[PDB]
């Protein structure tokens, strides 16, 4: 069917400019429908961010004022997204949906992509077996067992930010 | 803009029971209201569009109702798979604002040494599996000496198959402090375990 | 052979029993070979445009790959023929020149305009990428094509300064109804997406609805005119005019309707009744009533709207609002059913009424009486379903004969095709 | 179904004359009707469609008219090669039906036949049967009496007749009369005579 | 150009089943147009049998009482006819015909047609006899064969002028007898060849006779 895949950097320095790309396959953007951008804050709070129609008319969120800029590229069938200033508040997860005309749903959302705002440099995880992972900046580290072959008894714990800025979680299997 | 109030923020019920979620709107929207469900770690998914029409590839237990200002969502024959966040969104006109969000809970007990030492630190973990209710009291006794302000508690969400809670309390000390002591106990005192069960 | 219609006038029955009401005939003849057709399976003849001048007629059709509302445009065919008589009961056609517009992948829409031994075609194009790939639903300019009997066609390119439309448009579609030619100018009707930067108070007129006023609280009536629920983009209609049509350097001007007295933009037509003019706008939203306007000239300010219901659109609709009180809602009709006036104030007229059946459709032909009565005759009882209609009357053998062009499917399993017929309007008084 | 009654079955006319045939339905079929012409030994070919239109390439002599139930087909002037089979077919609704059809033959001048006779072949004698053939090369009309006369003897019930269809160019007829016999009777008689 | 050509058995015993095959060359059956089967009894009465839409649907004449079945083989570009429980009433000539649903609404191309005979007899080959001799005529007398379909020629296609192949007449023996005679110049009698070619294709009997 139609599927949307987001792609871009995970960390952004404050006051800088981020870039996101939502590549659509199985449909063409210029054909019809509007292609929006929604973000969910760490406090489980969602907020619409804008959209770009097929004809080229772009609507934005009044609260986000002139800090947003939506573009598109018909050849690649992709529509980008740009934010001007980026404070610590902008740390959230970003999705790209498609706005159906009627009955008015955003059916077809992306897989999502976590975005973090901080000046600290990234740091690779140091795994230790029992598996424990610590010291890693800034990521939603993904863990798999036996090449994903073992899916029973999986228990992936939330990450807990160490005082050293070294977010660490525990992953166990029975 | 348009504002909607979503209540209750959280709810609890047992399997096979009926629950209702309410979402009010600041002004009339003529039924252009959606509902979505966001399972943990996944992007939300359309459940109801138009406040009355069901979606595709979804259970028949979800039902939509409401017109004008106040709208509600109902869940019948609660199933273990129904553990996620339910949102209400307005699609009548821009900007598209969401609700506060609602978290469902299914009501229904029975709840390693450091490897890393060369690196200069010691981490001790005391796992809890199947513990229930979400409440707990973890006490770390180093040589029969309680420790406070050093253990962090990471808790996963309720399980979709069983309704189980997993917990992992992590105690991190320097390699000298770890080597200083010999006995390392962990208490799991809580609702289910009236006795201070302890593995050391 | 044929002459521009001269309206019936009451030359009798003006004593006491004075119901001068005209009625349709009793026969519904055929007009074979109005335009070339085919028999392939993966074809749909979808968008017709028909017009009759002093003696000639212009006809244009659209051919699509597999879908009728969508799909790649295989080609657009234009036929310049003369209405003649070959001894048969009714009028007949005789094509003189068939034509296919070059590069049919850049066209947005097309329409025709028949004058006096002269045919015109105006087509709106879309922006072309660097490779020439047609960026759909964009606007770049216009093409104007000149047609004369026994004469190669002449093409005029209109771009840049040549067109100054009131507001800034991004996608323009020319109404399939067509236009007229008066003096040295032309008059079409176009609709598109217009970026609005003021307050919108859209037209909201509906019956006695008691739900919440039937959505009559004007939020939904404004919602309908907006593109994707955005105040910054609207769908609006507008008059179109071409200057110095004889000169080889035409120029284009427009006149956009205010949203306060309009509904969502759609297809329409331009008439030339008497010395006045006219305009018909097809339903495109909750409102499915007749929308006709009679204007002393070609000006938004001077346009006056009719107050009649029939033909109430009832096919190719997604709405669910009773036709007793059309309660504002949100939907998208995609039909077309125009009405040809038969008077000076257009108190007489004739239309084709389509009503959907358990399967297919059931249609009839009727002529509206100034007194409010109608005279209806069932037609085409063999065809599975027809969707649209188009009427163009004329004087032929001291009588008013009208040609109805329709599209549909005679057999359920056959693709969509275009069929032409003609009938007679006869005047009488009780 | 829709019944199509077509009359008259046989039309005989001289060259140049005009003819008219009527095809009537049992219920209104508006103007969904066509007229086909079938030449001898040839597939039918459309001649009129929609009950009034003239198909491309059809000469101007043929004309059709009618609406509702009663239809008519007319020829302004009959030519030499116009003898054929004509029938009306409706297309109002399935199942498609055809009229009973009409047969057209051309009148002409009186022409005298040319007579020939053929004795049996030798191998026909070896087989065990005897056959005698009398021929009529070109004549009109078909009306023509033939009788066999062996040694002044009239026959009955031992001969057959075959008539060729009207020629498309000169509109003449040919007649063949066969006389079967046994080898005993043939060898039992010497004189054989065929008169017309 | 589109060219329809029928083929199948021509002599069938009572109560058996009949399988016709119409082959179409120069135009795919799936592309468009409908395809029908129409039979013409003796007396020239005509009757529609059924069709098969280009998508695959099939329609049948209700009077056939469901004894008919139309199928198609797209790989070979063909469409067949199946009739069960035939009788002597089903003796006629069968055609496979294309139909247009666009501008014409008429049966455009027709096949040559095939003759079908329903009887309990057995195939019998022909037996040509010489009808040895400005109007001298030469002929050939074919006799004693079954079924009726038979052909005759002259000079391997030449000497076409003056030939009069008379119609057939069944005898009491249950066979058929024809006599084709072509008039020739008397002066040319002793100089020209007069090889009459006969072919009873039901019995596959090619008979070249001088």
């Amino acid at each position: 069917d139609v599927q949307l895949q987001e792609s871009g950097p995970g960390l952004v320095k404050p006051s800088q400019s981020l870039s996101l790309t939502c590549t659509v396959t199985g449909y063409s953007i210029t054909s019809d429908y509007a292609w929006n951008w929604i973000r969910q804050f760490p406090g489980n709070k969602l907020e619409w961010m804008g959209y770009i129609s097929y004809s080229g008319s772009t609507s934005y969120n009044p609260s986000l004022k002139s800090r947003i800029s939506i573009t598109r590229d018909t050849s690649k069938n992709q529509f980008f997204l740009q934010l001007n200033s980026v404070t610590t508040e902008d740390t959230a997860t970003y999705y790209c949906a498609r706005y159906y005309d009627a009955p008015y749903y955003f059916d077809y959302w992306g897989q999502g992509t976590t975005l973090t705002v901080s000046s600290a440099s990234t740091k690779g995880p140091s795994v230790f077996p029992l598996c424990l992972v610590k010291d890693y900046f800034p990521e939603p580290v993904t863990v798999s067992w036996n090449s994903g072959a073992l899916t029973s008894g999986v228990h992936t714990f939330p990450a807990v930010l160490q005082s050293s800025g070294l977010y660490s979680l525990s992953s166990v299997v029975t | 803009d348009i504002q909607m109030t979503q209540s209750p923020a959280s709810l609890s019920a047992s399997v096979g029971e009926t629950v209702t979620i309410t979402c009010g709107a600041s002004e009339n929207i003529y039924g252009a209201l959606n509902w979505y469900q966001r399972k943990q770690g996944k992007s939300p998914q359309l459940l109801i569009y138009g406040a009355t029409n069901l979606a595709d590839g979804m259970s028949s237990r979800f039902s939509g109702s409401g017109s004008g200002r106040q709208y509600s969502l109902k869940i019948s024959s609660l199933h273990p798979d129904d553990v996620a966040t339910y949102y209400c969104q307005n699609v009548l006109s821009t900007p598209f604002t969401f609700g506060s969000g609602t978290k469902l809970e299914i009501k229904r007990a029975a709840p390693f040494p450091p490897s890393q030492l060369k690196s200069g630190t010691a981490s001790v973990v005391c796992l809890l599996n199947n513990f229930y209710p979400r409440e707990a009291k973890v006490q770390w006794k180093v040589d029969n000496a309680l420790q406070s302000g050093n253990s962090q508690e990471s808790v996963t969400e309720q399980d979709s198959k069983d309704s189980t809670y997993s917990l992992s309390s992590t105690l991190t000390l320097s390699k000298a402090d770890y080597e200083k002591h010999k006995v390392y106990a962990c208490e799991v005192t809580h609702q289910g375990l009236s006795s201070p069960v302890t593995k050391s | 052979t044929i002459k521009p219609v001269e309206y019936y006038k009451p030359d009798g029955c003006n004593k006491t029993n004075d119901h001068f009401t005209m009625q349709p005939g009793v026969n519904f003849y055929t007009v074979p070979n109005l335009g070339p057709s085919s028999s392939s399976a993966d074809e749909c003849y979808t968008n017709p445009s028909f017009s009759i001048g002093s003696s000639i007629y212009m006809f244009s059709q659209e051919i699509r790959k597999t879908d009728c509302t969508t799909g790649e445009i295989l080609s657009i065919q234009i036929v310049l023929g003369r209405i003649v008589d070959k001894g048969q009961q009714g009028p007949q056609a005789s094509p003189l020149l068939v034509w296919s517009v070059p590069n049919p992948k850049i066209i947005n829409s097309c329409a025709v305009a028949a004058g006096d031994e002269t045919g015109w075609v105006l087509c709106s194009v879309t922006l072309t990428a660097a490779s020439g790939e047609p960026i759909p639903h964009m606007f770049d300019g216009f093409w104007l094509y000149k047609f004369e009997p026994d004469t190669e066609v002449v093409a005029y390119r209109i771009t840049g300064f040549a067109y100054l439309l009131d507001k800034v448009y991004d996608s323009v579609f020319i109404g399939k109804g067509g236009g007229i030619q008066r003096g040295n100018d032309l008059y079409f009707q176009m609709f598109g997406l217009s970026r609005n930067r003021q307050s919108i108070k859209a037209l909201c007129e509906h019956g006695s609805c008691l739900g919440t006023g039937g959505g009559g609280y004007q939020v939904l009536c404004d919602r309908a005119v907006m593109s994707f629920g955005s105040e910054e983009s609207l769908i609006s209609n507008a008059y179109l005019k071409v200057n110095d049509v004889a000169s080889g350097k035409p120029t284009i001007i427009s006149q956009t309707f205010p949203p306060s007295d309009s509904y969502k933009g759609s297809n329409g037509r331009i008439y030339t009744i008497g010395e006045r003019y006219g305009i018909y706008l097809a339903p495109s939203s909750w409102n499915r009533y007749l929308r006709f306007g009679l204007t002393p000239d070609i000006s938004v300010r001077s346009t006056t709207w009719l107050k009649e219901k029939d033909p109430i659109m009832k096919v190719l609709t997604t709405c669910t609002n009773t036709d007793k009180d059309m309660c504002p809602e949100i939907c998208n009709t995609r039909g077309y059913q125009d009405i040809f006036p038969l008077s000076e104030d257009s108190s007489f007229y004739t239309y084709i009424g389509i009503t959907p059946s358990n399967e297919g459709t059931k249609s009839f032909v009727a002529v509206k009486d100034d007194a409010g009565h109608v005279a209806s005759i069932t037609i085409l009882p063999n065809y599975y379903s027809i969707t649209s209609a188009t009427i163009s009357c004329f004087m032929y053998k001291e009588e008013i004969w009208c040609i109805a062009v329709t599209e549909g499917r005679k057999q359920k399993e056959n693709p969509q095709r275009i069929y032409a017929h003609s009938y007679r309007v006869q005047k009488m008084c009780f």
